[PDB]
RNA sequence: UUAGCUAGUAGGUGGGGUAACGGCUCACCUAGGCGACGAUCCCUAGCUGGUCUGAGAGGAUGACCAGCCACACUGGAACU
RNA sequence: UACCCGCAGAAGAAGCACCGGCUAACUCCGUGCCAGCAGCCGCGGUAAUACGGAGGGUGCAAGCGUUAAUCGGAAUUACUGGGCGUAAAGCGCACGCAGGCGGUUUGUUAAGUCAGAUGUGAAAUCCCCGGGCUCAACCUGGGAACUGCAUCUGAUACUGG
């Protein structure tokens, strides 16, 4: 059954980057937007939108440097058969701080760098370089 | 200029009607004491021939690796066949801590600070094909800063 | 506890000079020092990458006469101190007592100095000081004794210290015959044909 | 009852002395309260070969812990001294 | 303000005592999963108040009894 | 490999056996020599090895290896065996210590002289 | 390749008892209690701070030093 | 007693393992599938760098080797960090209780989670910066650390309710 779609969307990502497609759709979610505007944020993606209102699509702009994809490697940290929680000094740093580890905190859904800055740690979402 | 090293040397045999031909393998990794390595293997009824086209094939089909100050710039790994190969930016003077074929490609890569480990098969024609493919891979803050389309100083 | 054989031997097997001896006489009068010793010193066999770095730690302790388990302890002080392994390895080296004798040119050899420091010859800050491996700290102070002040051995070796280069580091007063460890040398002030990296990795297996 | 005395934990020859609180009954380098300070009878010049929470001291002789003739003798000399 | 627990009911044949079910929620040690682990205890009840699958909370006491040193304080989910 | 299935049944290990069993986690142990004799070996190997039955102390009956040419060893003799297999046997798996309680060192031996217990030869 | 165990057993009332709660004990009543999150049975074993190893996570271990427990020919008992 | 001073004179003071490959280090003479070596691969049948001696050399050094034992290497029980078409490995198939997991939205809770504070986590030990024995070993001051537990105060994205 589809018991997670933060997986499915990280799948479709990066299948699309795979097989060099231009836009990837989806499902839409308050948390996929809050992912989509990190990526969007740190630069991977280059547009998210959301149409439709009872049922709502997700659609995403991927992103392609010199013929080749951007996003080189995107992982799934936590799951729902193994839920990952980190503090603020156990915070990864992805390809050595190059790539980056969405983090989901009490103040929203934000990066590992700023989560550090804010002094608090929380869920590690994905790992994506 | 260009350091050569070979790695290993190997007999090899062709069973025919008069009985067992017997050659010899080469395999030779060449390097600019920078980024730009590159390997070879060659292969002939004699030893000093078989090292002469491996080097050769290797002063070609060579590769640029963007190296940091004399180092990586973070960990990557690199696979080919048998051969899952983990290696790691270290600190200054902690040398190429390193098995096998992968001391002389990173010598002759010109890194001299690593921490490497080879997992799995130690086969040297794979594991120095997992290494290049490694370093190969392996990216800048410069190219990740003009791919995400921000500044190096924003991604940090 | 310490090696007592030929020492043209060792230097002959490095295939350098050691400055095992005091370099009056010329290295290469004294002895064959581009072959190996024994019947089978001719030939130059394909050495190993675990060859070289033993061939490398055993010159530098044949260099500065310290034997093996003395030898890893240092490795393990310069690995526990910050910055790079090599270098402070050579600091240490560099520190002890019958090399800053050496370099200070009161004994010709570090074995002389070494029997300098096991004599009772010299004074470290006013005090005394019979061991060859005692750390010298900058800003330290480090003179002959009254009594073999007056040896011949000291002013020829300070003599052939004129011959050889001066160390930056030190800072030596050949009329009191006494000098001062002014700071711990730099790698560039030492030789550059040392491959420390080479030790680390053989410590490091 | 509860005192405060010495504990000897030193090298052969070179003894040193922790100075801590302790029910009697137990050994002397054994199960303490609270350490409240060290003597060194070997004390070169230019270190401290005394030092005595005092404040700590006269809490527990408050509540009633004896001391012994040796910590008393080295409050005595922290008390001419000082 | 006291240190309190809640808990099923899991029965209630013996007069004055009840047996709970606290179910803690503790992470394994080595593998980083997330264990449901269950802990029964004797529960003193005055006036067999309580019922199966009731929910109760309660409170550390004096023995009362061999196994039993728990009082409950008050009844959530009282009925089926 | 479900973390599920290592919650249920964990990762375990392999309890590897000692070859050397009659040692008890002994580095030596007292016999006393039962019957002398000799073994061939196994098919590319030709030669007739010297070895003891040994009933030892704690009451195993062992046989044993008796390195090194020549031997003193009879019935009712008592040595210590160490430990250590000879491949080109089958069922050995000690060595006897030359030169311990009724083994004598090898005569007229001048290197290794410690693998077999002989005085150093003065000049 | 140990799946069922338990009748002072589990709980209650009251009496006794201890420095003290309490089946600790006794009478009576009730019929419970534990157990697949491994009861019971069997083998082994003093526990910890720590030590060794290991990049780490981990693995092994518990000599010396220090904290707790237990025993003092064996099996029991109480006195002060 | 440490310690110091004086005397005399190189006197009174170096061995052990190894040298076929792994593994640093080679030649000769005996020897003949014998004697024997051996951690593994394997050596030995008349030219043995592999047995035994010698010369030479290498590694350690008041120690050197062997044996036993633990971890490592071993990602060879794989949490980190493995696999299952043919190499070991998908139950013959299915329903299904317990169990594990769980679409999307809003509200609430605050259990998990995160942050902070307090108490504790004995000392020693390990680590850092120092100090003292001629140095070191050792001894020692201070600190960090003991990744834990409990309580309280908050946070509410996620998970749960
Ligand atoms: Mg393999
Ligand atoms: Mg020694
Ligand atoms: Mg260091
Ligand atoms: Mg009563
Ligand atoms: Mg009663
Ligand atoms: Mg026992
Ligand atoms: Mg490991
Ligand atoms: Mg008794
Ligand atoms: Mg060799
Ligand atoms: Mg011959
Ligand atoms: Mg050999
Ligand atoms: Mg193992
Ligand atoms: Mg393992
Ligand atoms: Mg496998
Ligand atoms: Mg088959
Ligand atoms: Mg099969
Ligand atoms: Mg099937
Ligand atoms: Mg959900
Ligand atoms: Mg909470
Ligand atoms: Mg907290
Ligand atoms: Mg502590
Ligand atoms: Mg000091
Ligand atoms: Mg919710
Ligand atoms: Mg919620």
């Amino acid at each position: 059954s589809m018991q997670d779609p933060i997986a499915d969307m990280l799948t479709r990502i990066r299948n699309g980057q795979a097989a060099n497609k231009a836009a990837v759709t989806m499902p839409s979610s308050k948390l996929k937007v809050a992912i989509a505007n990190v990526l969007k944020e740190e630069g991977f993606i280059e547009d998210f939108k959301v149409e439709g209102d009872t049922k709502p699509e997700l659609e995403l702009t991927l992103k392609y440097f010199q013929g080749k994809a951007v996003v080189e490697s995107i992982q799934r940290v936590s799951r729902p058969g193994l839920r990952i929680y980190k503090r603020k000094d156990e915070l990864p740093k992805v390809m050595a701080g190059l790539g980056i580890a969405v983090v989901s905190t009490s103040k929203g859904v934000m990066t590992d760098r700023a989560a550090r800055q804010a002094g608090l740690g929380g869920e590690i979402i994905c790992y994506v370089a | 200029e260009l350091q050569e090293k070979l790695i290993a040397v190997n007999r090899v045999s062709k069973t025919v009607k008069g009985g067992r031909i017997f050659s010899f393998t080469a395999l030779t990794v060449v390097g600019d004491g920078n980024g730009r390595v590159g390997f070879g293997y060659g292969k002939a009824r004699e030893v000093p021939a078989a090292i002469q086209k491996a080097m050769e094939k290797a002063r070609r089909n060579m590769i640029n690796v963007a190296l940091n100050n004399g180092t990586l710039q973070h960990p990557v790994k690199g696979v080919h066949t048998g051969s899952r190969v983990f290696m790691q930016p270290a600190s200054e003077g902690t040398g190429i801590i390193a098995g096998g074929a992968m001391r002389a490609v990173l010598e002759v890569a010109g890194v001299h600070n690593v921490l490497a480990k080879a997992y799995g098969s130690t086969n040297p024609i794979n594991v120095v094909r997992a290494t290049i493919d490694g370093l190969e891979n392996m990216n800048s803050p410069e190219m990740v800063a003009a791919k995400r389309g921000k500044s190096v100083e924003e991604i940090l | 506890a310490r090696y007592l054989g030929p020492k043209l031997k060792l230097s002959r097997r490095e295939g350098t000079d050691l400055f095992l001896k005091s370099g009056v006489r010329a290295i290469d009068t004294k002895c064959k020092i581009e072959q190996a010793p024994g019947q089978h010193g001719a030939r130059k066999p394909r050495l190993s990458d675990y060859g070289v770095q033993l061939r490398e730690k055993q010159k530098v302790r044949r260099i500065y006469g310290v034997l093996e388990r003395q030898f890893r302890n240092y490795y393990k002080e310069a690995a526990r101190l910050k910055g790079n392994t090599g270098e402070n390895l050579l600091a240490l080296l560099e520190g002890r007592l019958d090399n800053v004798v050496y370099r200070m040119g009161f004994g010709a050899t570090r074995a002389e100095a070494r029997q300098l420091v096991s004599h009772k010859a010299i004074m470290v800050n006013g005090r005394v000081v019979n061991i060859a491996s005692y750390q010298v700290s900058p800003n330290d102070v480090v003179s002959i004794r009254e009594k073999a002040k007056k040896q011949s051995r000291v002013k020829a070796a300070l003599e052939l210290a004129e011959q050889r280069e001066k160390p930056t580091w030190l800072e030596v007063d050949a009329g009191k015959m006494e000098g001062t460890f002014k700071r711990k040398p730099e790698r560039s002030d030492l030789s550059a044909d040392i491959n420390e990296h080479l030790i680390v990795e053989l410590y490091s297996k | 009852m509860v005192t405060i005395r010495l504990a000897r934990h030193g090298a052969k020859k070179r003894p040193f002395y922790q100075v801590v609180v302790a029910d009697s009954r137990n050994a002397r380098n054994g199960r303490f309260i609270e350490r409240v300070g060290f003597f060194n009878p070997i004390a070169s010049e230019k270190e401290e070969g005394t030092r005595l929470d005092l404040d700590r001291i006269a809490h527990w002789v408050g509540q009633g812990a004896t001391i012994s003739d040796r910590v008393a003798a080295l409050i005595k000399e922290v008390n001419k001294a000082a | 303000k006291i240190r309190t627990l809640q808990g099923r009911v899991v029965s209630d044949k013996m007069e004055k005592s009840i047996v709970v079910a606290i179910e803690r929620f503790v992470k394994h040690p080595i593998y980083g999963k997330f264990i449901k682990r269950t802990t029964k205890l004797h529960v003193h009840d005055e006036n067999n108040e309580c019922g199966i699958g009731d929910v109760v909370e309660i409170r550390e006491c004096r023995p009362l009894s061999k196994t039993k040193s728990w009082t409950l304080v008050r009844v959530v989910e009282k009925a089926v | 490999a479900t973390v599920n299935q290592l919650v249920r049944k964990p990762r375990a290990r392999k309890v590897a056996k000692s070859n050397v069993p009659a040692l008890e986690a002994c580095p030596q142990k007292r016999g006393v020599c039962t019957r002398v004799y000799t073994t061939t070996p196994k098919k590319p190997n030709s030669a007739l090895r010297k070895v003891c039955r040994v009933r030892l102390t704690n009451g195993f009956e062992v046989t044993s290896y008796i390195g090194g040419e020549g031997h003193n060893l009879q019935e009712h003799s008592v040595i210590l065996i160490r430990g250590g297999r000879v491949k080109d046997l089958p069922g050995v798996r000690y060595h006897t210590v030359r030169g311990a309680l009724d083994c004598s060192g090898v005569k007229d031996r001048k290197q290794a002289r410690s693998k077999y217990g002989v005085k150093r030869p003065k000049a």
